[PDB]
């Protein structure tokens, strides 16, 4: 895919958000 | 005498509530099969995708969130302080001002009368309507308020109470407008500064009517379903003043590396970002108190709703400051992760809690112990859980996708995609998305046959007195 | 405390809500930026005006932005950035929230009137993997011009300088036309201010 | 922005940040630390709440969120008139500004390229396959809508990849119609040759020309038509339709290359109406540079 830093921040954010909800979610298992 | 509750309008507003949840959620599960296959538009004025969308939007919001927190702030409130709800009759009013609205609004948009202006979209005699009912409606919360019996207010009222006031001065502000003709207006603003007032406006919309006003309901039914002590009262404080105030600043997010001038979007990005905190105190308030009796959450799927609400909430009041950052927003403005992000916040966040809420409530107003049945409370859990994170990961999925594909350059500067091209790799995505916000609306209708088979059990119902 | 005391919780509310609002958008009714008008440009003229309203009327707005944002992507996509300038005369603004199709700040003269036609009629007939709804009512409905000269009188009182010979006769700039000739006359007129100043 | 208006914006901003530390902190005063558990003696209904204290780590999320806000603000512009104080960008940072650097970097970066291919002819750029692919890349993005995403058009639109060229298929001819633009103009005979002459040139461009067959019992004329064709037609399309690249009409001894079908009766209502085809000029939103790359592409297209 085409990487740029716009794409990067993107790209983190999305992936922190996967983190986030992982977290919340087996944290409430 | 009259020192019984009137749960007559909270009893009128939640099944309505249901019911224009169904036919919101149903508009959306249309709206999405358009996108995907756009023959649904059947040449037809209205029934067309750009007609249609702004009512699953109006009738999303105010006419399911807003019947949501009707109901929700007469029964809340009047338990919470303890006396029957100020000028009922006035109450009434507002429910039938209400639906009156919610009628018009389905009648007008698709027939074409729109401002264009998001989120406050219906023409400006309508305007004049949903200002009296709400003015009305805030005369029956404020007053109930006034005529209490505690000293001290229930922070969840702080939060209703704002909420009301705020919206009052959002809507009266934003919806400013020369009438041309009877369902024509033109805004008074114009440009970069109508498009300030605007976002003010749309965020502020989100933020007091569909955060704010649902903390209050959270407020009241985390600790009412989980029978706990709400934790960390001056969290209530600090949470409460500081979203209140920073919230209102967060209105140029929107309009990031817009011709908007660069000192107001850097003001929406710092606040945006300031709000996280308070945002989260709200989820830290919400789920801390919960601690110990997560016991529960296998037991009670009522109370599954309202946290794994919160759970939403705090994702999505993440996100937001997250892609109100301007290298964020870079990538995700105009793309379909906006709507990802809402989504998140709307099915997730107000439509998990006001479901909860209900489910509470529902019972209790209709003079009966719980609902018909428990089993489908969780099997609507499901689907409904199912279908958010679908949304979301479609959502996602899509919205990267064109953001990337968008400003994809090649090794000699030229632009890489048609945006055709990113059209196109955007469809299974809109067919993904429009499954898991079915499976939702499935959820949904699950809830109005349940919500019914309890309706059915009594017609004398005014079990609760105190 | 406060937490007691009905009316300064109220106010205190209104007070701490108010603060954004006044420090956003009140400023930006004074900064000269963003109310000059590009300086080559007019008022939409009746029929544009018209199409313009139509443009509101079905949604357009709801795929499609008004708004070139400073990225040479975008740049390269679309043509210069959108200007504050620009849209000094839009009651109300259309700049998008979402493109679903893309932006429209400057299709301009990108397009053929016929093009615009055929597509507005059936975007899958010359765009075929198009999510477009077709438009072909616009074509069977025809201007009155009956509001026209309230229109334009209206958005005068609102700051448009409309002149009187604009709106006079304003009507029969439009009567007879179709609704597809306003929206194709509209859509030309998009972003055209800035490219010939 | 006047300076009244800059200092309001700025002061109201601080003062708002501010206020809110002096909330945090104001808040935290009898901080247990702990977990605690205690409550406050005042029921809601069923409610009752702890007076707890902050979690440490939301008050920090809380005080960086505003630190940085701060910075930002120092670093960018956003109080009033405040220009920003952020390294690398002289005068301060704006959005335009941003936009003329990361276009400046890129006409230095890619700039060359542009060069190199303009000194050389566009017969000699099609040749290139690093240029053809380049301005394949740069048809898809303005040149598909109209002409196809494989360039080989649709009703109304040329195929640019056959070898039927109505305004010519010479480089130049070509670069011309990307460059400046094409309005044809077939008038319309309707009124001036009369229905039924109408339909007479028709069914003769169709047979006699294109070398078409005519529908089952359609009793036309086809003398008739030869003769108003001479007569008209020709003019233009040249007799026995060669047609003339120069008015940019095209041959009709041949259906390959018609943008209004073949068919009897849209050849009838190309003839009664007119046709006037209109190709965009490029030369304003495109610039010469990527035109001229574009006609090395279609001129590359057919070979
Ligand atoms: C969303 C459901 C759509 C609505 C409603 C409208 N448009 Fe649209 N448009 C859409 C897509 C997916 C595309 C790209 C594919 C295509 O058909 O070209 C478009 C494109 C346009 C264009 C061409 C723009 C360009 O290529 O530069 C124009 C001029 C345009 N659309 C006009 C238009 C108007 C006037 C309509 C409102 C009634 C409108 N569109 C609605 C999807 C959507
Ligand atoms: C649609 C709105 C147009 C866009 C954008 C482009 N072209 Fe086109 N082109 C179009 C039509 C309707 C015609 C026929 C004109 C006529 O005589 O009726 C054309 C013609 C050309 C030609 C000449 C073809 C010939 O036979 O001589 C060329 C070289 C050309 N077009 C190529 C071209 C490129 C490179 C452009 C993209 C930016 C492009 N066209 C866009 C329709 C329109
Ligand atoms: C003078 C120049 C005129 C005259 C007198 C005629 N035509 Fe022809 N024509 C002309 C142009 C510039 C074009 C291109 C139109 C466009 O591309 O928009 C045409 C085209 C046609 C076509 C369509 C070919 C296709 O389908 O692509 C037909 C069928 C046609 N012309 C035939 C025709 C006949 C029968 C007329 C004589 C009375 C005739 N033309 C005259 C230019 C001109
Ligand atoms: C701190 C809290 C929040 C912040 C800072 C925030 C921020 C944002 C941002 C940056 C966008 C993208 C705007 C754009 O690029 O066009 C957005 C869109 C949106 N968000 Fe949020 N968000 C927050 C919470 C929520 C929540 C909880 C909801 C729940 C419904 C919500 C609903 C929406 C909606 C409806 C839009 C679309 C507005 C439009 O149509 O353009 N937001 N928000
Ligand atoms: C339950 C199934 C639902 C489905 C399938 C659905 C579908 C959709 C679709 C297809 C759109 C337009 C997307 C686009 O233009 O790209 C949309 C917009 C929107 N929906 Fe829903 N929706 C659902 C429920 C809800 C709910 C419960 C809310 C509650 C607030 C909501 C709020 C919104 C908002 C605010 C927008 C506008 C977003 C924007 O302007 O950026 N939706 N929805
Ligand atoms: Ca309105
Ligand atoms: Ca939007
Ligand atoms: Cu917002």
């Amino acid at each position: 895919m085409f990487v740029d830093n716009v794409v990067l921040a993107g790209v983190v954010t999305v992936g922190l958000m996967v983190a986030f909800l992982a977290g919340f979610g087996y944290f409430i298992w | 005498t009259s020192t019984a509750y009137s749960y007559k309008v909270v009893r009128q507003f939640a099944i309505m509530t249901v019911v224009w949840g169904i036919v919101g959620m149903g508009l959306g599960v249309f709206i999405a099969a358009q996108l995907a296959w756009p023959f649904l538009n059947f040449d037809l004025p209205w029934t067309s995708f750009g007609r249609l969308r702004p009512l699953h939007t109006n009738a999303v919001i105010f006419a399911f969130g807003g019947c949501a927190l009707f109901a929700t702030s007469y029964y809340s409130v009047q338990r919470t302080c303890q006396t029957t709800l100020f000028a009922p009759k006035l109450a009434a009013f507002t429910f039938w001002g209400w639906q009156l609205v919610i009628l018009l609004a389905a009648i007008s948009l698709p027939l074409g009368f729109t401002s264009s202006k998001e989120y406050a979209e219906l023409e400006w005699p309508i305007d004049i309507l949903i200002t009296i009912v709400w003015v009305a409606y805030a005369v029956v919360f404020f007053g109930t308020l006034a005529k209490r019996k505690v000293k001290h207010i229930y922070v969840g009222n702080w939060f209703f109470g704002a909420f009301i006031l705020t919206v009052a001065i959002l809507h009266v502000v934003n919806n400013l407008e020369i009438p041309v003709t009877a369902m024509k207006s033109y805004s008074l603003y114009a440009g970069a500064t109508d498009a300030m007032v605007q976002w003010w406006y749309g965020h502020n919309a989100v933020g007091f009517f569909l955060t704010a006003g649902f903390l209050g309901i959270m407020y009241y039914f985390v600790p009412k379903q989980a029978e706990r002590p709400v934790y960390s009262y001056r969290l209530s404080i600090v949470h409460f003043w500081a979203l209140i105030t920073v919230y209102i600043w967060a209105g140029p997010h929107h309009l990031h590396y817009t011709a908007l001038p660069d000192w107001a979007q850097s003001l929406g990005m710092v606040m945006s970002l300031i709000l996280l905190a308070p945002s989260w105190g709200g989820m830290i308030n919400g789920m801390m108190t919960l601690s110990g009796a997560w016991h529960k959450l296998r037991s009670d799927p009522i109370l599954r709703f309202l946290v794994v609400s919160l759970a939403f909430y705090g994702m999505s009041t993440f996100e937001g400051p997250m892609m109100a950052i301007k290298t964020v927003n870079a990538l995700s403005h105009y793309t379909d992760w906006t709507i990802g992000h809402v989504h998140a916040g709307a099915l997730g966040w107000v439509a998990m809690v006001s479901i909860g809420a209900l489910y509470h409530l529902v019972p209790k107003v209709f003079g009966r112990e719980q609902m018909h049945s428990i089993g489908l409370i969780n099997t609507h859990f499901w689907l409904a859980t199912i279908g958010t994170v679908l949304y979301i990961a479609s959502m996602w999925v899509n919205g990267i996708a064109q953001g990337l594909m968008w400003r994809a350059i090649n090794d000699d500067g030229t632009l890489t995609y048609s945006f055709v091209e990113s059209l196109e790799a955007s469809h299974p995505g809109f067919v993904v998305r429009m499954i898991g916000g079915a499976i939702f609306f499935a959820g949904m209708l699950v809830m109005a046959y349940n919500t019914w088979r309890t309706v059915q059990a009594a017609k004398p119902a005014e079990y609760d007195a105190a | 405390k406060l937490e007691k005391n009905v009316g300064l919780l109220t106010l205190f509310m209104i007070l701490a809500v108010s603060i954004g609002g006044l420090t956003q958008i009140v400023p930006l009714f004074f900064q000269d930026s963003v109310n000059e008008p590009v300086e080559g440009m007019k008022p939409y003229t009746a029929l544009q005006l018209e199409g313009r309203d139509l443009y509101i009327r079905e949604g357009c707005v709801g795929c499609h932005s008004q708004m070139i944002r400073p990225f040479r992507a975008e740049t390269e996509r679309y043509g210069h950035y959108s200007v504050a300038g620009e849209s000094v005369y839009d009651h109300p603004f259309l700049w998008g929230s979402k493109r679903t199709g893309p932006d429209l700040a400057r299709v301009g003269g990108r397009y053929s009137d016929d093009w615009h036609r055929a597509h507005l009629y059936n975007p899958r007939n010359v765009v075929p993997e198009s999510k477009m709804p077709s438009y072909p009512w616009l074509v069977e409905n025809t201007l009155d011009g009956k509001d026209t000269a309230k229109k334009m009188s209206a958005l005068r009182m609102l700051g448009v300088p409309y002149t009187e010979e604009d709106i006079a006769g304003a009507r029969d700039s439009v009567n007879g036309k179709t609704e597809m000739d306003a929206m194709v006359a509209y859509l030309q007129v998009l972003g055209t201010a800035l490219t010939n100043k | 922005m006047s300076t009244f208006w800059s200092g309001y914006i700025a002061l109201l901003t601080l003062g708002t940040i501010v206020a809110l530390f002096w909330l945090i902190f104001a808040t935290r005063k009898g901080e247990s630390a702990g977990t605690t558990d205690q409550t406050m003696g005042h029921a809601f209904d069923g409610i009752e709440e702890y007076d707890n204290p902050l979690p440490r780590w939301w008050f920090l999320l809380f005080i960086g969120t505003l630190v940085f806000g701060i910075l930002y603000l120092v670093l960018y512009p956003g109080l009033g008139n405040w220009k920003g104080v952020l390294p690398g960008y002289e005068g301060g940072w704006t959005q335009e500004k941003q936009w003329e650097r990361e276009v400046a970097q890129a006409d230095e970066k890619y700039g060359p390229i542009f060069a190199k291919y303009a000194a050389m002819s566009v017969e000699e750029v099609a040749q290139d396959p690093q240029a053809v692919k380049m301005g394949a890349r740069l048809f898809a993005n303005y040149c598909s809508i109209c002409h196809g995403s494989d360039a080989k058009g649709s009703l109304g639109f040329p195929n640019l990849a056959d070898q039927d060229w109505r305004w010519g298929g010479d480089a130049a001819s070509i670069k011309t119609s990307i460059l400046n633009g094409r309005i044809a103009a077939m008038p319309a005979w309707g009124q001036a040759i009369g229905e039924e002459g109408v339909k007479n040139v028709a069914a003769f461009v169709r047979k006699d020309l294109a070398g078409l067959p005519l529908p089952e019992g359609t009793d036309a004329d086809l003398s008739a038509g030869k003769n108003v064709y001479a007569q008209t037609c020709a003019v233009c399309h040249g007799q026995g339709g060669e047609g003339m690249a120069a008015l940019g009409a095209p041959k009709l001894n041949s259906a390959a290359g018609w943008i209004y079908g073949s068919s009897l009766g849209q050849l009838q209502q190309t003839i009664r109406h007119g046709r006037n085809g209109q190709m965009p000029a490029q030369q304003q939103y495109l610039g010469d540079d990527k035109v001229h790359l574009l006609a090395a592409y279609v001129y590359s297209l057919s070979q």
